[PDB]
Parts: C-alpha cells; structure tokens; sequence
RNA sequence: UUAGGAAUAGUUAAUAAUAAUUUAUAAUUUUGAUUAGAUUGUUUUGUUAAUGCUAUUAGAUGGGUGUGGAAAAAUAAAAAAAAUAAUUAAUAUAU
C-alpha cells in the first residue's frame, strides 16, 4: 500500500485527474488502504470542474472509508472541513459535536473563572498507591496477651 | 470487542446500548447475531374478516358430499388471494407474475426508501417449494450505490411488505447468468445527475420542524394548552 | 394507570385540582389514604412529568 | 484379497512379516540378481496388498498409530532389501513395458511416501488435532444425536459438549521411546546403502527428539 | 547425584539423569518381573489387535459405550477431585454405595 | 440455614394440612385436570376469582375431558360479570394509540 | 497414575472432517457459493502477471495410483472444452449453482458451461468452467493468459478452466490461497509513458479552479411515516444492515 | 491505646457482613443426655457413646495448635507449611513409591508442652 | 428498562404481548436527543 | 469426640493403559482405622487473677433439564434488571 500511495501522490501532484481511477483499480478492493489515500484524493477530487463532482467524490469517498474497514483520519476530516462554505459535506458525528460544545464552553468558563481556578488535593493527585504504609503505625503485635491461647 | 457504542462507556447500563456487539454475545447462539428485523406480527397475521360467508374447503377432503358449487368454489379462490393479499405483498407472490421469475429485478421493503434509507435487492435466483407463497430468494444487496460481490439470502423473503417495479431491460432469462449491478464508485464512473448520495458517513438529517415542536411541547417548553 | 397493583385512576377525588396533585408529596398521599404501591406511583408519575417525560406508557393489564 | 481400508492391509503385512520369521526373504522375492522379475504370482500378490482403495487418499494413514507404521515400514524395508536389484535398476532411469511393474513401482511410491508422511506427520506435530487417530467404522454419536433428533434450528445441535469429546476410540498420537528408535532404523532402511545416513533430515530428527525426551 | 537441585528444581533422579549416573538398588526377582512384564502385556494386546479385529472391535465398541453413556462423565470437581471418597465422605452413608470406607490411603 | 434456638426437648415437625389448590382450582374452574365421565344435566356453580376465570378456562368448562359432544350444562359464575369501557385514539401526544379499553369486571363488584 | 498426568483441560476434539453440518456437499449450490470468488480473482492474476504452472498444453499425466494423492488442490487452464477421461460428465444445469459465476460471467470472461467431473470410484471432483474469450480486462503481454489463444483472440474462444477437489470436505479443503498476490494493473499510467503517442495531448491540473457557485442543496428531508425497528446504533446493527461501523451510523432513517 | 487483634478480627467481620455477631449466644442451657440401648449393649465394636460429646476440630478441651517451631522450620526456609520435609525411608514394596515417615510438633498450651507426631506420605522416587 | 409508549405498533395477538417494540420516527429522533444528552 | 478400643476395603503403586483382560512381597490401622452414636465449622459468647472452663446460626448439597462460562435453578424487602421510571426529606411497610 505504501508502494501504491506514492504513485497516488505522484498522480495528485502532476495534475493528470487520473489518481481516482488508479486507486479504484488497484488499491480500493485489494489492498488495506490507510486514510492518507483519500487524503492525497481530496485535491485531486477539488480541482474538478463542476461543484457537485467534488461533492459526490467527497461522499463517495467517505462511503468508501464505511464500506472496506478504512476509517477517516484528522487531516482528511480537517481537509473536508476547511471547504464546508461550498461543498456542505458534515464530516462530524451528531455525537462529537454535542459532547465538543459542551466541553469547549465549560473549558473557556472554568479558564476564565477567577474562584475555581484553586487546586484541589482530592481531584489532582493520588498520595498513596503502594500496599503497605510508608511508615510504622506500631502494629502489629506478634505476641498472646490474657484470655488468648491461641497463639501463633 | 470488535464494535462497540461509544467506546467503552460504563456509567450506565443504557450508554452501551441494548446490545453490546454486532456479534452473537455466545458461540452456542448463532441466532443472536445483530441484523435488521421484521414486524412479523402484524405482517404474518393477515385480516381474517375478508373469509366471512365464504365456504373454505380442506386438502384432504375430496369426498364427494363435501363438494361445493362452482360459484361458491370461484368466490372461495377469490377470497383466498384477497386474504393472501391483503396485509402486503411477498417476494414469491411478486415474482410469480413477471417473467423469468423477476430475475435482474430490484426488489425492496416500503422502508427502504424513506428517510436517508436507500436499499433494494437484485433478484438473482428462487427457489420455489411446493407451497408457492414461501421459499428461498437469492440477490444482490445495494445499499447507498454500493453492492455485494456475490449473492446473499434475502432475510424476510418469505414475510409480505415487498414491492418492486418491473423493468424489462432488467430481466435475465433462465440461459443466462443475472450480472451483479456495478458500484457506482468502483465499477462505473461517479455521475452527480445520475445518482446523488442521499446519506454519507458522518451525516444526520436535519431536525424536522414539526418534530422539533412535538419534543417541545412534550418537555414542557411550548405552551400546549387544549 | 397501568399495573393492576397500582390502581391510580381510583383515586381521582383524593385530589382538589392539578395544583393540589403536584404540591403533594409522600407523606402528604400517606396522611390522604393512598396506599403505598399506589402513592409512590403517583409521585414518580408526577416527578416524570416535571422533567419533561409525559405519562405515554403502555396499559399491561390485559 | 484386496484390502478397501488401510487397517486390513497392515494386519496383511504384519501376518505376512509374522507367519515368514526367518522365510521372510523367500516369501516376498520375486526378482533374480540382474533385475528381472522371476515369480509373477508374489508380484501381483503384493501390488494387490498396496492397494488403490487403501493407500490412495492423502490422508490414507490417518488412523495409523506410532505401532501400525513400525509396521508399515518394515514392510517396505523387506521388499526394498529383498528385491535391492530390482528396485535400484528400474526406480531411477528405466522404462518398463510391462503394465503390473509400473504399477506395482506406483503403489509402492505411494506407500512410501505416505509412510514417511505420517512419520513426520507424527514426529513434527506431536498429539496434534491433525495427529489425532480414530477407528475405522468408528461410532461417533454426535451425527447420531443430531440424526434420531428434531432440529427446529439445525444449529442447535444437542449433546455439544459431550458428543464434541466423545468418539469411538480416539487419541492423541505422540512417538513413543521404543516407536522412535524402530523408525530411526527403518527410516534408514528405506534408503541406499551408497546414501549417508548422517544428512538425512529425519533420522536426525527421530534421534534428537529422542534426546530431548530423555533429558 | 544424591543432591536435587535448588535452582532448577529437578529430584534427586534427574540430577543424576543429567549426569549419567546410575543409583538403583539391587532388586528383587519381583521387582524385575515388574519393569520386564511391561512390554510383553504391550505386545500381546497389539497381537490380539492385529489378529482378532472381530473381536477387539466388538470390545472397544461395548467399552466406548460404557465410557460415552455413562452418568459422571462430565468434568467436574467432584469427578476432578484425586479421592472421592475422601472429599465427598457424607454421601457414602446415606446416598452412594459404592464404597463402603471413606480412608484408603495415608491421607 | 435459619437461625434457630436451641431446645433441649424434641421438635414439632408440621405436616398440617393447607387450603387444597385441587379445591381451589375445581371452584374456581381452572383446573384442567379433572378427568371426569358421565356427563350430567345438573348445573355447575362456579365462583369466580381474581384472575381465575378466563377463555381458556371456560372453554374446558364447556367441553369437559371426557370427551363431550355438546355443552349440555347451565353454568352459574358468581360474581363473573365485567362492564367495559368504550375505547378512542388519542390525536395527540407523541403519536397515535388507542387507550380506554379496560374491564371493570372483579374488582368493582355489584351490591356493596 | 495415568489419570494424574495431565488435567482434562482442552480435550480431543471430533474433527469437522466428520462432521455433516461442517462438510459442504457438491450436489448443492453451496459447493459454487465457496469457489467461485476464487476464480474471478485468479483469473485477475493471470491476466496481469505469469503465472508459471496455470497454463498448460494437455492435462497433467499422472499415473491411476497416485491419481488422488497429487491432484486435489491442483489448477491448470487449457485451451477448448477437452475433459479427462475415467469421468462422469455432469452440467450444472441448476440457476441457483449457476448464480455465483455473476460476476465472473459479467466483469471477467463470459461463462459458458459448469461441469462437475465424479470418476468411477467417486473420490476425486474436478470443476470444469468453459469459458468464451475475450477478457473484458486488459491483459498484460508478459502474463499467463497472453499465451492463451481463447484469451488473446477477440471454438478459437474456447478456453477451459480445472479445478480437482475432494467430494465430501469442509470448505477448508477447496481453497486457493496461494493465487491471492495483487499484481497491479497499468492501464491508466500506459497513457502517459512513452510507448504511447498521447503522452503530450493531455494537460495538468496543477490549481483548483476559482468556484463562484456553491454546491447544490439536497432536496428536502422527508421523514419516514412506518413503524421503525429502533434506534440502530444501540441494537447493534450495522448503518444499513449492510456495512459499517455501529459507532459511526449513517444512511439510516434519520 | 493499642488494639489487640479481636479488634481486627471484629473489624474484619464488620466489614464482611455489616455486623460484627448477635449477642445472646451461650443461654447457659441445660444439656441433658438422655441413653435409649441397654447397659453394656451400645451398638459399636469399640467406642460406646454413654455421655454428651462435645463436637469442633480446633475448639475443644484440652485444646491443641500446630506448632510451627521445629527442625524443618530451623533448616529449611519454606514458601508454605508442609512444602519441604525431611523423614525417614520405612517402606519401598511399592514401585516408585518411597514410605517417607515426618514428624510434626503438636503445642498444649495447658500444660504447655509440645509433642512429636509422626505423618506417612507416599513420594516418588524414579 | 425499556419504555413502551402507547403509541407503539400494536400486535394484535391473542396468544404473546399486545404491544411491540417498532416506534415511531417521532420516537426514534427524540431518544436520539435523549442518546446525545447522555453522551455528553 | 465417644465409661466398658479391632480389624478395613469397587481397594495401593507401576503402566506404550483416554476407556488398565498385565505386574507386584500392594494399601489403612494399637502413634487408635472402618463402621455405629453425637455432629456445619469458627482467638467473635459468658466468666475469672488465669495460655482454665464454657458457647456459637458463615457456609455446602454425584440422577429435575448436559442447557449454560459456571447447576447454585421450582423460590429471597432491591443487588434497580440493557431510553434519567423515580434520586427533596421521614415513614420506605401495613395499604
Ligand atoms: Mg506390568
């Protein structure tokens, strides 16, 4: 696969409009394709001539990384969302989003926040994780006293 | 696991979801592995009252006292198809009535094709039983363009709901071999005013308005008052 | 009113209006004569309600 | 009479080896010093014995223990070394018109190389799943369960973990110390006295496995 | 090779095993009929095996039948355990007959 | 186990006998085990449980097991009869369902 | 003693050898379910690189002895409908045994007949396709099938593929794993090289063109008006039941 | 103050099972034996039962322990009790099987004295 | 435990439950809604 | 552990032996066995100056179903049991 993305990547990088049909023919099916393919595909599938090619390359791409266990890497999704104004492609989940707003406004709330900005030894650290205490608390014993004869 | 929801998540018992992998949960089990099912009550139990005041008559019973009147014979086959019919159509009882038993036809479920749902099956082979009405139906699955390379047993086939439309350019006689229908990303070359790509992956349809209202006047946020 | 043991619907004039419903809570349906099953059927009916989840459960009676 | 299992013929090999102790060399000679086949009717005897229904399968030896191919060796060992003259003229580069040698040269090359495929069958993989033995019309009662039974969901097979275990006698197979020091020996018989025993990759073998299950 | 070793854990006999030394003790006639009869017994059954198949399939067919139907052949801790009547003692009063003693052996 | 105080006399051992669930389920008509023959005229009384009577029940009521031909009997239940609410579908909400059949029947019973 | 030698952890198994359940039956449509695929890949690789051993001029002459020890797993292709002696011709003449050669037939060279060849002792099957040239695929000059006549050519057409297996296996036994080398195919890049004359007739696209129209909008989302199974990221279903992830649901209802 | 090991021992137990034991155990009650056989004839060959006999393994009168404080424990140092052993060869009429007699030490502490205890095992020799 | 609104597909069963588990699409996108919220 | 103390055995080891057609001068026991009786055990209880005497209620369960990972399965006020049912508080049960 490493053998086939550098021809890819030449075939992007020429300009020829032709690394899509390569990729289909050789690597799609038959090979265990990683996510950067499709992320030297996007400019080739962006200097299409009409808007609607690239937007259903885009989608029939992302079909692809569904369909053959390939799933979309950071760079691809980030290389999708840098064009959203034209194409209109979601490349986040309905999921991520949710948990992203709520955890990004409650960041820049606790950063901005004056009061709980205080560390906090329950939440921080952990004081003790080995089995036995670090010091002699005195026990054990080792000896009977009255009443026991049961000993050892 | 291979699949799980939402990673390993243990708050609740509900956050893994109501199954916890696409595999069956034991070996023992292969029945329990996780596939798209079929209402089959309300779809296997057709509408009786259309069998009212019509003498239906047994198989075994060709004595000649039990034998009814020719009229009463015609009206009791015409109540039979419409009690057969009336709940939905199956893949058996749709492809009967084409040629080359609907082979090359796409056949799909009503549900199929709303929402962003897109899935019909290539008719490749049936093999019919005795009783006509069951048996078992053979295509190719294409879901969102996609297809199968081989063909795979239509699950359901034998339960009504069925529909398709009859193409002749589609049908292959019993000579030949019914081709898989290409990929519309591997095999031919991607049109965007052929077919457009309802759905993708990391997509969600937007919120339908009247939806959005139901769930506000539910929770409390909309003033419903009668 | 959904489990037999709960008979929720038999208790329609223990309560003034849909005020005096949701103002009760435990012990207030204890010193009205509501039984136990019954009464803590009404306050999670009514607790539901007030986080937005309506009452629209099946009757499993039949 | 032509054997149809692979167990038949080693009881007939081994009556043939018991009933001849010291007539073993006048029972199974049917070639002169030169090469040329004296008595036809020992011939067709033994091409019979080797036979197609037999030893024809890949897996022919596959109920064959560590004691049966002692045997089977030993067998092949006594026609190599009893009709040496035979074998060293026609093996190598001789063509032959007559149809029973050609194909007793074929029967006795499978059985030799079946032979010595089970030997490493058993030496290599020892009490392997693909070295288990079973008997022959053996009574495995899972297919009988699943028979005798309704199955409304044919993969719910009954008494799975019980039939799964259980066959009419069946073991794991490993070279023993008394089978490995006879195969080492018969291993080397099967050869040319002009071959060097020394590089011959499976009597070496037979010995340092020997070694490793002694120390 | 009277010593085990304390690194590797081996007995007394493997230390010895390991160096090519022989420690064994003068038997008895008894105690060479008990290392020389191992084989002949081997023997007789693999003759029996290739000259009776009648018959030996007949036996191990009805002995494949007592084993496969029998009552306990699931594994088990109680058909794992190395001394039932010991473990288990309270069944052989009241529920197992099968042995009458609950003490065969120095444990 | 349970704990138990120790006596030094012997114990009580009960074998005392309960209400029968044979009698129970012959009056209430739930048997379903009863085989009985020659088939009589005489009516059967009946008294009618919480949860004790239904189809299922009544058809072997009908029809007993001893291989009737026609259900030749009068049949007293006392206290069996139901009163049912009328039934409609409910336009709003979160959709379409059809609430309001219920029976009244066991609980609410006649002549307080 | 000899029950303390080892635990009764992990027993003798009953092999699938003799198993009915587990052993795939030739009179069947599942028999083609399991080999076909394994075609329509092989002859991917010989159409685009040599391979030494799957092309030859008459069948291999093995001696009736050694028949069934050397043959079971073996594949050679001739050239026209020749069969083997000491056979029983049988046409699978059955549409649902035929219907797993689709995509051998449509995308790969036109399947003509299926024969299954049981011999007299009936232990050794052999899989004979016949198939009518040409290759819908570019073949290579330096492959295995540029030296076929019924594949290079556009009865001449007539090339036959044979395939010996044994009758009663699992489908273990009928499985050609050695063929599975992905050789590529350079039918889009022989445009550009310089054996061809259009080397100099195309031009690069080094920047993407200047958009002044946006994409166009999907049409309106009508939801669905029957009764759904549930919500499919929690029942474990995969996004259509087809493929996918169930962590990553698309192309259901919503 | 320093707890004593009942301490930990209740606390063991408090934990385990919320509670640490239900008060009113000994009730001082009136053990009476009452005999049913004749005078001399109690059905058993060698020990006839004519009082109450107390019943416990580890909790009866005189009461004895293991004593852990002996040769084996002074020579060799041992990952658990019983792992090394050293005795004396008294039987070999098995195959294999030598008769290995070991000694063990028995404390009283009423009479505060230890005793020695002979156990048989059965080892391997090849 | 798993609700069963009344607005579910009824199964018009006289021998097993008279309620199914098919919802609404209604139903579907509010535990959806309900999904998220948890998620987070 | 037995106020009136003697024999025991589906038996011990070896084993190319799963599933023992063989070998042996076999194994337990007067340093107290097997059987019969009593019998869950347990520095948790009580008492005393007491290494003494005296108490105990954690449990398990080879023929009900070879299912199940595990028989523990014919009935237990929670151990909340796959959508936040409810999580303010006290009765939490009678009802
Ligand atoms: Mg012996």
């Amino acid at each position: 696969a490493d053998m086939h993305l550098q021809v890819v990547e030449t075939m992007v990088g020429c300009g020829t409009m032709k690394a899509n049909d390569y990729f289909v023919r050789n690597v799609l099916r038959q090979f265990s394709w990683d996510s950067r393919f499709l992320e030297a595909l996007y400019v080739e599938y962006r200097r299409q001539d009409d808007v609607d090619m690239w937007a259903e390359l885009t989608k029939r791409a992302l079909v692809w990384t569904a369909r053959y266990n390939a799933p979309a890497s950071e760079r691809l999704r980030r290389l999708i969302e840098d064009d959203y104004d034209t194409i209109r492609v979601q490349t986040r989940t309905f999921r991520e989003l949710a948990v992203f707003q709520f955890r990004d406004v409650e960041e820049r709330r606790h950063s901005r926040d004056v009061v709980n900005e205080l560390p906090n030894p329950w939440y921080d650290y952990v004081a003790h994780a080995l089995p036995f205490p670090d010091r002699d608390a005195g026990y054990p014993d080792e000896y009977g006293d009255l009443g026991q004869w049961r000993a050892p | 696991r291979a699949d799980p929801l939402n990673g390993g998540s243990s708050m609740t018992l509900g956050s893994k979801g109501s199954k916890l992998s696409p595999e069956p949960h034991r070996r023992r089990m292969p029945w329990t592995a996780a596939k798209e099912y079929v209402p089959g009550v309300v779809l296997n139990a057709r509408d009786k009252m259309v069998l009212d005041g019509v003498q239906l008559l047994d198989i075994e019973s060709i004595d000649r006292a039990s034998q009814l009147d020719p009229l009463e014979v015609l009206r009791a086959v015409v109540a039979t198809r419409e009690y057969n019919i009336s709940t939905g159509k199956n893949i058996f009882q749709l492809a009967s009535q084409a040629t080359y038993n609907g082979r090359g036809q796409r056949f799909y479920r009503k549900e199929w094709q709303e929402g962003t749902y897109d899935k019909y099956v290539t008719l490749s082979a049936i093999d019919f039983d005795r009783d006509g009405n069951k048996g078992t139906a053979y295509g190719y699955i294409t879901f969102h363009g996609e297809t199968t390379t081989r063909p795979v047993q239509v699950d359901f086939a034998d339960v009504p709901g069925w529909y398709m439309d009859f193409v002749e350019e589609r049908a292959v006689p019993f000579t030949g071999i019914v081709p898989p229908p290409p990929s519309i990303g591997t095999d031919v070359p991607v049109d965007p005013h052929s077919y457009r790509l309802k759905a993708y992956p990391y997509y969600d349809a937007p919120n339908p308005p009247e939806f959005v209202e139901r769930l506000l006047k539910d929770r409390g946020v909309l003033p419903d008052t009668p | 009113d959904i489990h037999r043991l709960r008979p929720t619907s038999d208790f329609k004039a223990s309560f003034k209006d849909w005020n005096d419903l949701f103002t009760c809570d435990k012990r207030q349906l204890r010193v009205r004569g509501i039984p136990r099953m019954t009464r803590d059927a009404i306050r999670t009916a009514v607790q539901a309600f007030q986080n937005g989840n309506p009452p629209e459960r099946f009757d499993t009676k039949e | 009479p032509s054997p149809h299992t692979a167990l038949g013929a080693v009881r007939i090999m081994a009556l043939i080896s018991e009933g001849s102790g010291s007539d073993i060399g006048k029972t199974i000679m049917f070639s002169d010093a030169f090469g040329a086949v004296t008595r036809f009717g020992i011939l067709r005897g033994l091409s019979r014995v080797m036979s197609v229904e037999a030893f024809g399968c890949k897996d022919a030896l596959e109920n064959v223990n560590e004691s049966e191919l002692c045997i089977i060796l030993h067998f092949c060992a006594e026609v190599r070394e009893q009709n040496a003259a035979f074998f060293r003229r026609y093996e190598a580069s001789e063509e032959d018109s007559d149809p029973q040698q050609v194909s007793f040269l074929a029967k006795y090359q499978q059985l030799s190389q079946i032979a010595l495929a089970r030997c490493k069958r058993l030496l290599y993989h020892p009490d392997s799943p693909r070295a288990q033995v079973m008997s022959e019309d053996g009574y495995i009662p899972l297919v009988e369960l699943q028979r005798h039974a309704e199955g409304t969901n044919k993969a719910a097979l009954i008494h799975y973990n019980l039939g799964i275990r259980s066959a009419q006698g069946m073991r794991r197979v490993a070279l023993g110390a008394q089978s490995s020091a006879r195969l080492a020996e018969l291993v080397s018989r099967l050869e040319e006295a002009s071959a060097r025993v020394s590089g011959n990759t499976l009597v070496n073998d037979l010995v340092h496995h020997l070694s490793h299950k002694a120390a | 090779g009277l010593n085990g070793c304390v690194e590797t854990g081996r007995s007394r006999s493997e230390v010895a095993r390991d160096l090519g030394l022989s420690y064994t003790r003068p038997l008895h006639e008894n105690e060479k009929k008990q290392l020389s009869h191992q084989a002949v017994y081997y023997e007789r059954l693999a003759k029996f095996k290739m000259e009776q198949p009648e018959a030996a399939r007949a036996m191990e067919r009805e002995r494949f039948v007592r084993k496969f139907s029998g009552m306990f052949v699931k594994m088990d801790i109680r058909s794992g355990a190395p001394d039932f009547p010991s473990t288990y003692r309270r069944l052989l009063g009241t529920k197992v007959v099968r042995w009458a003693s609950k003490r065969h052996g120095p444990n | 186990r349970m704990p138990r105080k120790p006596t030094p006399y012997v114990r009580k051992f009960l074998e005392g006998c309960p209400l029968p669930e044979t009698l129970v389920d012959d009056i209430a008509g739930a048997n379903l085990k009863s085989m009985a023959p020659f088939f009589t005229t005489a009516p059967r009384y009946i008294v009618a449980a919480e949860s004790r009577l239904s189809k299922l029940f009544f058809h072997h009521a009908l029809y007993p097991a001893g291989g009737a031909r026609r259900p030749c009997r009068v049949l007293i239940v006392r206290g069996g009869r139901s009163v049912r609410e009328p039934s409609f579908t409910i336009n709003t909400g979160g959709g379409r369902g059809e609430v309001g059949g219920g029976s009244r029947g066991y609980r609410d019973p006649a002549r307080r | 003693s000899r029950r303390f030698r080892y635990n009764t952890k992990f027993p003798a198994l009953v092999s699938y050898n003799k198993l009915p359940w587990e052993v795939v039956n030739h009179e069947t449509p599942q028999f083609h379910m399991h080999v076909a695929p394994h075609y329509e890949q092989l002859l991917t690789l010989a159409a685009s690189s040599p391979v030494p051993h799957i092309i030859g001029s008459k069948h291999i002459d093995v001696p009736r002895e050694h028949r069934l020890r050397l043959l079971p797993g073996m594949l050679y292709l001739l050239d026209g409908d020749t069969l083997p002696g000491e056979f029983t011709i049988n046409r699978v003449l059955d549409p649902t045994a035929l219907q797993y050669y689709g995509r051998l037939s449509s995308q790969i060279v036109t399947v003509e007949a299926v024969r299954m060849l049981v011999p007299d002792d009936l232990r050794l099957l052999c899989n004979c396709i016949t198939f009518k040239g040409p290759l819908h695929l570019p073949v290579a000059p330096y492959a295995s099938l540029a030296s076929l006549r019924g594949a290079s050519q556009g009865g001449s057409n007539c090339f036959t593929l044979y395939h010996f297996v044994r009758p009663n296996r699992p489908p273990k036994e009928l499985q050609l794993e050695k063929y599975y080398i992905h050789a590529p195919c350079v039918a889009p890049l022989s445009e550009f090289a310089s054996n061809s004359d259009e080397r100099g007739n195309w031009r690069p696209r080094l920047q993407a063109p200047k958009r002044t129209r946006r994409a166009t909008p999907l049409p309106a989302y009508r939801p669905p008006q029957s009764y759904l199974m549930g919500l499919a990221e929690r029942l474990a279903v995969v996004p259509g039941g087809c493929f996918g992830r169930r962590s990553l649901m698309w192309g259901h209802w919503f | 103050p320093w707890w004593n090991f009942q301490t930990e021992h209740r606390q063991r137990c408090v934990l385990m099972y919320g509670g640490a034991r239900t008060k009113n155990t000994h009730n001082a009650n009136h053990r009476v034996f009452i005999k049913k056989y004749k005078r001399n004839a109690f059905p058993n060959r060698t020990r006839h039962h004519w009082a109450v006999s107390m019943t416990g393994v580890l909790s009866q009168r005189p009461r004895r322990m293991p004593w852990p404080y002996d040769l084996t424990s002074l020579i060799f140092n041992q990952p658990r009790q019983g792992s090394d052993k050293i005795g004396y060869v008294v039987g070999t009429s098995m195959l294999k099987t030598a008769v290995v007699a070991t000694n063990h030490m028995v404390y009283y502490p009423k009479f505060n004295q230890r005793v020695s205890r002979t156990k048989r095992f059965f080892a391997h020799d090849e | 435990r798993q609700i069963r609104p009344y607005y579910n597909l009824p199964s018009k069963s006289e021998h097993g439950r008279k309620m199914t588990g098919f919802l609404t699409p209604y139903r579907h996108w509010m535990w959806k809604q309900n999904e998220l919220w948890r998620n987070v």
